[PDB]
RNA sequence: CUAGUAACGGCGAGUGAAGCGGCAACAGCUCAAAUUUGAAAGCUGGCUUCGGCCCGCGUUGUAAUUUGGAGAGGAUGCUUU
RNA sequence: AAGCUCCUUCGACGAGUCGAGUAGUUUGGGAAUGCUGCUCAAAAUGGGAGGUAAAUUUCUUCUAAAGCUAAAUACCGGCCA
């Protein structure tokens, strides 16, 4: 539905955002398990 | 010689000058 | 197929090399006493696959045994892009 | 069960040694004999220094490894330490010198590879902390 | 009062006179001489009220003053939302400087890149740059900018609404601000508008209007037309609208200068005589020739919608937009009453493709009534064969087409109301065929998971 | 534009179309002689670059070398081996250049270019008239070819001290005593 | 007096002539030669070609001096050339 | 710059529970010594 | 060291001297569907298309000797069985 | 000259540069990557009354234009044979 | 025919070659100093070589796998003085 009349109508994460040390942004991504793989 | 050494032999040849003292 | 390619390709044969030498005497005597765009068929690979790619070709004929086929393996499939 | 540890709570641990493109035959030695030792890590060479630094986290993530061990090379002379937990830890840097290598002959003394080595630290490394977490690294 | 009044450089007003403007507008008289004082203005005009003069004025005789040469690099930057009237200020500049040596230049989108760039570092004295591209010159090109002392930013209204908030407010803080004077023009006065002057203007401004606050925006008194045409047949129900309704009063509007020029040289080989408004033209030449169409019985003038935004519109008969409309709000609002054209019987008509016909849902939602015309298909002139004759054998008309084409297709690309206007829906085999084309000439229609193990930037000069 | 689709082709040499040309020229090149004659490239695009006309008095030669050790190691190359073989079969023309054009387990497959020196076609060109000059006798027995100069480490640079001026010309000079006049 | 900072301007005096160089008790050699160097010389003037002058007055014959006219002619300028380059052509065979 | 809290909190994260409480000496065999050397 | 008025250079015509124009990407797209496919880029398609992605990071890595070229040629694969998916 | 310096060394024997700096001499270019496509415009031979005729090479590319601190194509106006 | 200027137009740059492992050789030179052989075998906001603890590979400088070219340099031989 056009709201305006002649307007334009407006319109996977791998990680967690945490705080740091010195503060600011980090990142803590999912850990890896340590297996041998079948090759 | 190639025509094209032909054509900067014929528009920009070595020039007589001098440099007074 | 084959036959009615070469009866509207024949009509446009590029010209020879001695009656392009009798036109050009055509056209210098005339200057010591108008026209259009020739209209001929065109080739050399280089030339033609340019025209390949800038769309200027209506038609295509490939030879089937270009001996090294290296020359003419693209060139169906560019037709075809 | 795959992470081969027949014990009653597993450790599950893996290291990636690396080492840079410009490194030398004592640097490259001491790959060779820290490997050695190092009966669960694998040996890998010349990562691209024109790479960035977290690219050495998906290339242990693509090897199952949870630490590195960079040998970084600069000028083709000076050995540079990396110690890293690879999906989010801490890491360190290191400037490695007075280098002496198992190839030498001059410490006549061996031991099996693969063998459990006894970790002996120093004092220091538990009263100040910027010891203490190289210490658990 | 005059232009001869202020006391500029005799080769500046050499060019105003050879322009013809003798009279200063309200814009002109009241922004002017505070601006070559040094102070900063704020103006608050419609477009055609004279303000690409007023500005272009002061950076001219501000690169005249202080001896500009190319090697110096830019001395003033006009930021201009959209290439159209990018292009409009281009020709003024060119008359304006035609006996002056500074150099001036157009950064635009939908342009060469590497030739802006080649431009650039050569030296441009006075630039018209649209805001997206000129974020990427001044991000990626080396060229010199330390000594700019002049910025101007016209129509600034459009450039918020169009998008660029984000583009603009890094282009304030990537050029320099001392000893810089900073002009700023608007239509109307919008919330974002003046966030743009506290960044950009000093904290003393000088506040000028000469608005027009009596907007006549007709709502119910209007009746707008349309005709559904194939994107192949453009022109041609063009040629056989203006052929078979020669001897009237017509005036079309298309979407560039470049449009008109080839539509102006083609209706000539074509044999129909049509008046034309373009800015390749003389500023004598542009008054002459709408004076000639004003005081006409019948006729036919080509002009672009953003040319017909600064001029007064006549009496005439048709009023047709061949192009899609710069902004569709001032189209159907100003240029339908201006059609309607006080008493006699003026009609507006619209060319939509259709892949167009949201602007009916548009119109719909704003409540103005339609009429659709019929057109049969055998009243359509087929000089279609006549037309790619003469495309692929003069070669003047050749570039002209090329011109045209490109710059309808990039005029579309750069369009506000995307929902309509789309380039993605648009069949470029088939609007190269209306400009005379079988092979559609090539054209940039352009122009999840983050780093495992990575963590954000805290150091480092990366640049 | 039709060598530019090529120099993709030779690149890719391990694909499907390629892998299948290189196995049905090695097997045909292997009924023929040790040095023969080739009317045409099999690489038209290489040849060409590597300065290959089709004039008179440009042919090319193709000439399969055996491969593997001489652990005594071969310092001259097998092209350089290539461009001896068929130099000393025509020993009127000059070598050009030379080029990479097959290989199987035993033997490698090379091509080579040569420029009669006698023709006057040749003679008359500014370009290539160069190798009319008795300077460019036998160039692949002096190294003076493309493969002789990758051997010979003529290369700028700091990794190329030694061999840059010529090898034994920079040894000659380092172990040269020079005494003065005036001491 | 520099507003813009400019280390050129003090030795100051985008395109240049390209084929000379527009120049501004002593010795006999070095006057004797700036003889040489200041003496003046023979011009040579090129001329058109006849044909040329040919395709130029049948252009004044059909159009007489509208340049935009003879540049969109098709039959008697069949090479197209711009009306600025006929305008030069025509100025230096004395037909205007 | 020693930024002490955030050093022990990054201790945390990777602190095995070494401790005679519950771990023997064969898991981790590391050693300690009281000298300072 | 010393200070001085530094200038803005003139772009280097000699800036990415390879390719970057769009008529080489065309045509490298056009040889390798002329072409074919490798032995080894049969295997790793297999592999990426069965989803075993950890394997196919290997298994170029030891082909051509680097991880750099490893991420680039499973890349490059990557998009091949995109735009053949969706011309099925 | 750097300089018996750096470097490598049964670190014994020893081996052993280069950059910078002062000089001598100075010089820059040719291709491949492009469609001449409104005209293979190029070239080897032979016969020749020496003036210009034939064969052949060559489009799987011989001329002209271009060679990345470039260039092309338009436009414009001066300057060169 | 040629040089420059301007630009709402374009701008192609060398692969069994780099590179990875390995063996021989060689160098003051395990980024192999270089080369060669064998196995595998690339890229296009690309590639090479540097610089840097400076906090991430930030920046610097060149474009390899085609080719020509006088002078300054060597000289127990050739024609002489």
């Amino acid at each position: 539905e056009i709201l305006e009349p002649f307007v334009d109508p407006p319109r996977d994460r791998n990680y967690r955002i945490e705080k740091d040390a010195n503060g600011g942004i980090r990142y803590v991504y999912d850990e890896i398990d340590p297996v041998y793989d079948s090759d | 010689v190639l025509e094209k050494t032909k054509k900067r032999l014929t528009h920009f040849p070595q020039r007589k000058y001098a440099v007074k003292a | 197929l084959a036959a009615q390619a070469f009866k509207l390709l024949n009509k446009y044969r590029p010209e020879t090399k001695q009656e392009k030498k009798e036109r050009l005497l055509r056209e210098a005597t005339a200057i010591k006493e108008v026209s259009k765009k020739p209209y001929t068929v065109k080739y050399g690979l280089n030339h033609v696959v340019g025209l390949i790619e800038n769309k200027k070709a209506s038609l295509v004929l490939i030879a089937n045994d270009v001996d090294p086929i290296e020359l003419v393996v693209f060139l169906p499939a560019l037709c075809r892009k | 069960d795959r992470s081969n540890i027949i014990a009653e709570r597993k450790n599950k641990q893996r290291v990636l040694v690396l080492s840079s493109r410009g490194v030398t035959y004592r640097h490259r030695h001491l790959l060779n004999d820290l490997a050695s030792m190092l009966p669960h890590g694998r040996k890998d060479a010349k990562f691209d220094t024109k790479s960035r630094l977290y690219e050495l986290c998906e290339l242990a993530e693509l090897y199952n490894c949870n630490n590195v061990l960079f040998f970084e090379a600069r000028k083709g002379k000076d050995l540079y330490m990396w110690f890293s937990k690879v999906p989010n830890g801490p890491t360190v840097k290191f400037y490695a010198q007075n280098l002496h290598t198992m190839e030498e002959l001059h410490f006549q003394g061996n031991c099996l590879k693969g063998s459990r080595p006894i970790l002996s630290f120093d004092a220091a490394f538990e009263q100040e902390p910027y010891l203490k977490v190289i210490k658990e690294l | 009062q005059e232009f001869s009044e202020l006391n500029l450089s005799e080769k500046t007003t050499k060019a105003i006179a050879e322009m013809g403007f003798t009279k200063m507008t309200e814009i002109q008289r009241r922004a002017i001489p505070p601006a070559l004082a040094g102070k900063d203005v704020l103006g608050a005009a419609k477009t055609g009220s004279g303000k690409t003069l007023a500005f272009l004025i002061p950076a001219v005789e501000m690169l005249s003053s202080l001896r500009f040469k190319p090697r110096n690099g830019t001395g003033a930057i006009v930021v201009t939302p959209t290439r159209e009237l990018a292009l409009q200020i281009f020709g003024v500049a060119r008359e304006l400087m035609k006996y002056h040596s500074q150099t001036y230049g157009v950064v635009i989108g939908g342009a060469n890149r590497r030739a802006e760039a080649e431009k650039l570092g050569k030296g441009v004295n006075l630039l018209i740059a649209t805001p997206g591209r000129l974020l990427d010159h001044l991000q990626n090109t080396p060229f010199v900018f330390k000594n700019l002392k002049s910025l101007i930013i016209d129509e600034a209204d459009r450039i918020l609404e169009i998008g660029f908030e984000d583009e603009m407010r890094q282009i304030v803080k990537i050029l320099p601000k001392e000893d810089r004077q900073t002009m700023l023009f608007s239509a109307t006065q919008t919330t974002k508008v003046e966030d743009l002057a506290r960044i950009s203007l000093r904290p003393g401004p000088l506040y000028i209007n000469v608005d027009e606050e009596k907007k006549y925006s007709t709502v119910e008194g209007l009746e707008q037309g349309y005709v559904v045409v194939e994107a192949d047949k453009r022109f041609l129900l063009l040629f056989s609208f203006l052929k078979k309704m020669a001897k009237k009063k017509i005036i079309v509007f298309f979407s560039s200068c470049n449009s008109v020029k080839y539509y102006s040289e083609l209706l000539q080989y074509i044999d129909l005589p049509v008046l034309d408004l373009h800015g390749k033209q003389k500023q004598q030449k542009r008054t002459n020739t709408f004076f000639e169409f004003c005081n006409a019985k019948s006729g036919t003038l080509i002009c672009t919608d953003v040319a017909a935004r600064g001029l007064d519109i006549p009496q005439v008969d048709w009023i047709v937009q061949f192009d899609p409309p710069d902004d569709p709000r001032d189209y159907i609002h100003r240029v339908g009453r201006t059609a309607r054209g006080n008493n006699g019987k003026g009609r507006s008509l619209l060319f939509l493709q259709p892949c167009e016909l949201g602007f009916l849902a548009h119109l719909k939602a704003a409540k103005v009534p339609v009429v659709e015309y019929d057109f049969p298909k055998n009243k359509i002139l087929n000089v279609q064969s006549q037309l790619e004759k003469l495309i692929s054998t003069n070669y003047y008309l050749n570039q002209s087409a090329k011109e045209g084409y490109r710059s309808y297709i990039h005029a579309y690309a750069s369009h506000s109301l995307r929902s309509v206007f789309d380039v993605h829906k648009l069949d470029l085999v088939k609007v190269a065929k209306s400009f005379g084309f079988s092979t559609p000439p090539r054209v940039d229609i352009t122009l999840g998971r983050r780093a495992y193990g990575s963590q954000p930037r805290q150091g480092g000069r990366y640049k | 534009g039709a060598l530019k689709y090529l120099e993709e082709l030779s690149k890719k040499k391990q694909s499907d179309v390629v892998r299948f040309l290189l196995r049905v020229r090695c097997w045909e090149y292997r009924q023929l002689n040790v040095i023969h004659r080739a009317s045409r490239p099999s690489r038209p695009d290489k040849a060409r670059r590597l300065g290959y006309k089709a004039k008179q008095g440009y042919v090319i030669y193709r000439v399969r070398v055996r491969r593997g050790g001489r652990q005594l190691k071969y310092q001259r190359s097998l092209r350089a081996t290539a461009e001896e073989r068929v130099g000393r079969r025509c020993s009127n023309l000059r070598v050009l250049n030379s080029y990479w054009v097959n290989q199987d387990s035993t033997y490698k497959y090379y091509e080579v270019i040569l420029v009669d020196p006698n023709h006057k076609a040749i003679r008359r060109d500014p370009r290539i008239n160069w190798i009319c000059n008795p300077v460019h006798k036998h160039r692949e027995c002096r190294g003076l070819t493309s493969t002789g100069k990758k051997s010979r480490g003529l290369n700028k640079g700091h990794r190329f001290n030694k061999t840059r001026a010529g090898r034994r010309k920079t040894w000659k000079r380092h172990n040269t005593l020079s005494l003065w006049r005036y001491r | 007096s520099e507003s813009d900072a400019v280390p050129q301007q003090q030795q100051q005096e985008n395109h240049i002539r390209q084929h000379d160089l527009e120049l501004e008790s002593k010795p006999e050699v070095l006057r004797a030669l700036e003889r040489e160097a200041t003496r003046p010389v023979e011009k040579t003037v090129r001329h058109q070609s006849e044909r040329e002058r040919e395709w130029l007055q049948r252009l004044v014959d059909k159009h007489g001096d509208d340049v935009a006219a003879m540049a969109r002619d098709r039959k008697l300028n069949p090479y197209q050339q711009t009306a600025s380059d006929i305008k030069r052509r025509l100025k230096k065979a004395g037909l205007l | 710059i020693n930024n002490k809290e955030g050093l022990l909190t990054a201790l945390r994260r990777i602190q095995l529970d070494i401790n005679p409480k519950t771990t023997p000496f064969s898991f981790h065999q590391s050693v300690v010594a009281s000298k300072r050397t | 060291g010393h200070k001085t008025t530094r200038r803005v250079l003139k772009e280097r015509p000699s800036r990415r001297k390879g390719a970057q124009s769009k008529r080489t990407q065309f045509v490298r797209s056009l040889i390798r569907e002329v072409a074919g496919l490798a032995p080894y880029e049969r295997r790793v398609i297999e592999l990426l298309r069965n989803g075993k992605d950890k394997r196919a990071r290997k298994f170029s890595k030891k082909k051509l000797g680097t991880f750099g070229r490893a991420k680039r040629k499973c890349e490059e694969l990557q998009r091949i069985i995109a735009e053949s998916r969706r011309a099925h």
